[PDB]
């Protein structure tokens, strides 16, 4: 059984909160 | 009613934001939108204001908002559907955790498994305040550049 | 194998019902069923958990493709407790269950129609009914059941569906899972009394799962009894 | 009152101050109203109840004899946790809240 | 309302094209239609104009368009159903790819294996938006006269 | 026993479903079904029979 | 009737109703074939049971 | 739903379809105007294009 794991490289990101609307 | 008239020199949009978010949305905040029929052709402009009087569709109240998009070339028919992005804030120089692999004990405490250089995944408790539609702005407990096992994570699990 | 298919729905479930039973209309159409009701309903210690359920088919405009589809306001434990596999993405956090994000789950077949391209799903937005919805997860069916000829089907947190595209307090049903390994027979009547209380009338109408579970268990083990016994007898005869 | 199909409803009003221009019209608002204490009296746990007719209210309890016996009781007030009981049961009585059987010794 | 009148010598049509495609539909484009009751008896004419005001049928907004078909013989009853083929475009001197052969990587990319003059087949990514029931229009992505593997397409694999 | 219980249904049903499938609403709600159709529907020789089916609650 | 297969004719009836009505709509669920497969299933169970039994008896 | 292939039998004993135009859909039988010759056998049952009987 492969211990393979999906993964990512975290970085000092910038907020993109805004939402949406019809 | 003999005949109606309308001025199409500029188009107004009725952006019906949900009542839950109306408390924010300060005037003059920049926003953009796009029609379904042209797929990708961005339009953008300042938000103008918020209509004082709500109207509802059975459940859930909704409040309108307006722009003032220019209309060159005679495009954009009346009552065309238009997806609308309104801008909240852009705090920067700070990490945000993807929600796909979050661990949330107590609903306050927040464990999170991450892969190490050893190839050993290991979790850490973290505090987080801000939350996003897609992620959550982590404030403490994890370094940037850290590998983070977004898929099928378990603590202490070397790969 | 077969039990795992059966116990895949765990222990237990008391879906809340109106009217009288499955065939009813108007009394069933009307629903004195606040989702708030769940609070005290969840208050009972023997309960491990209990979750709201609701669903609405609605037209879905998108770019060019423009078709109605069924949708399902549900708990985030849904695909989890059902164990339904994901074509892509994940379910959702309870935080974002409270977050009222425009996140949503769709049929793989729905993507087959929407996306001849087979474009990536996540981050994309498609209106449901009217409200825009940023799609993320999509889940493969855990059953064959090709004879079902399944049509378009969609999944939402119930808080979003019943909330900001319905607004009714009265969801279609509420799953109710007991803890303790507790018997299906007991307390369901006590919950019945509970609905005889918090509501003033006989309106529980619920169905239940360790009844059918335990009985099919006894059935299968009984088959084991007949088979293994006649086998072993024959072998002793050998 | 103005009814919404089932169940009649009655309004009540406040007068909240509105600094800073907040609170849009017809916004949804969850509302807590304070009722009142009804102290100096026993209150039965909801599970414990026997509720015949929907009017009558038998309550099996344990006696010093170790034998259970029900007593019909009057109860008006109800709570999410319990219900107030003015009559039909003496204080200090044990109450067979679990798996109760009338007339049965434990 | 004592009575009503109508000039039955030219039957205008209300062709309710979907809002998704209204952005196109340039005036004077040639179009044709047919009725369910006569199966195969094509009528045709120039498109005339587009109505500014939409009328929805619950879901999905729609926009009308009108022709001007001649009406001899006294046929064509009022409010008859009519299937409508509105010419979308007349692109020409341009290649199109048969649907069976094309591959569609990523969700935008389109690999297309073709025979080479070398006799060794090679795929090429092709940009295609326009598409038909039988084909997808390829304005660009493949050099003309290249043979293409309609079945069992294999990049890098000589026939 | 079990097989006779199952095949007891006339061999075993092709009920008309004028909509899409069991979960459908409005397209299923609208119904162009015609009992008149049953005429030519019954015209096929293999069809030993085909029968009308409809129901509703009422006070 | 005829002992005729459910798999057949339903497609004939498919185009049939696709004709007598102008559009496909009947969307009916298949008959008998489910009976067919469950019959194969049960008889299959008969096969397993009876065969292992008889084999064991031969071993006897 | 526009096109109308019709498998028939040839003198060769090999079946072959021909696309046909048909107007009237008379309740017993459709009225074919074109695409098939008279006197032709027509494989009404279990038809297969291009298939010898």
């Amino acid at each position: 059984p492969v211990p393979t794991y999906q993964t990512l490289i975290v970085r000092p990101g910038d907020l993109q909160q805004s939402v949406l609307a019809t | 009613n003999i005949l109606t008239l309308a001025d199409m020199s500029a188009m107004l949009v009725k952006a019906q934001v949900s009542e839950a978010d109306v408390i924010h949305l300060k005037p003059g905040q920049k926003a953009w939108f796009t029609v379904l029929g042209d797929q990708l052709t961005r339009y953008e402009g300042q938000i103008k204001d918020v209509l004082p009087t709500p109207e509802k569709v059975n459940d859930a109240i909704f409040y309108y908002a307006r722009f003032e998009v220019p209309n060159p070339n005679g495009l954009l028919r009346l009552d065309m559907t238009a997806q609308v992005h309104i801008q909240l804030t852009d705090v920067k120089n700070v990490l945000t955790i993807p929600l796909s692999a979050l661990g949330d004990p107590v609903g306050d405490n927040r464990y999170k498994v991450k892969l190490l250089r050893n190839g050993e995944t290991r979790e850490r408790e973290v505090t987080i305040g801000a939350r996003n539609d897609t992620d959550v702005e982590i404030v403490k407990g994890l370094e940037a550049g850290d590998e983070v096992v977004i898929g099928e994570a378990k603590p202490g699990a070397a790969q | 194998m077969v039990l795992a298919d059966i116990r895949s729905i765990g222990t237990n479930t008391i879906d809340v019902y109106p009217g009288k039973d499955f065939g009813d209309d108007d009394p069933q159409y009307q629903q004195a069923l606040k989702y708030d009701d769940l609070i005290a309903i969840q208050k009972q210690p023997w309960v491990a958990s209990a979750t709201p359920a609701v669903s609405q088919n609605l037209r879905l405009r998108y770019n060019n493709v423009d078709v109605a589809a069924s949708a399902n306001g549900v708990s985030g434990d849904y695909f989890n407790v059902y164990g339904m596999t994901f074509s892509e993405g994940n379910t959702f956090n309870q935080e974002q269950l409270n977050g009222r994000a425009q996140v949503v789950v769709l049929d793989s077949n729905t993507r087959r129609q929407l996306f001849p391209h087979k474009a990536d799903v996540v981050g994309e937005v498609i209106l449901v009914g009217n409200m825009p919805a940023r799609v993320i997860g999509v889940a493969e069916e855990k059953q064959s059941m090709f004879g079902s000829s399944k049509v378009l089907r969609v999944w939402l947190p119930y808080s979003t569906m019943s909330g900001r595209v319905m607004g009714q307090s009265w969801l279609n049903s509420i799953t109710v899972r007991v803890k303790e390994g507790f018997d299906s027979a007991e307390a369901e009547q006590q919950l019945t009394r509970l609905l005889s209380l918090r509501h003033g009338k006989k309106d529980f109408f619920t169905w239940n799962m360790d009844g059918v579970l335990k009985t099919v268990e006894k059935t299968t083990r009984t088959l084991q009894l007949f088979l293994t016994l006649v086998a072993v007898i024959s072998l002793v005869v050998g």
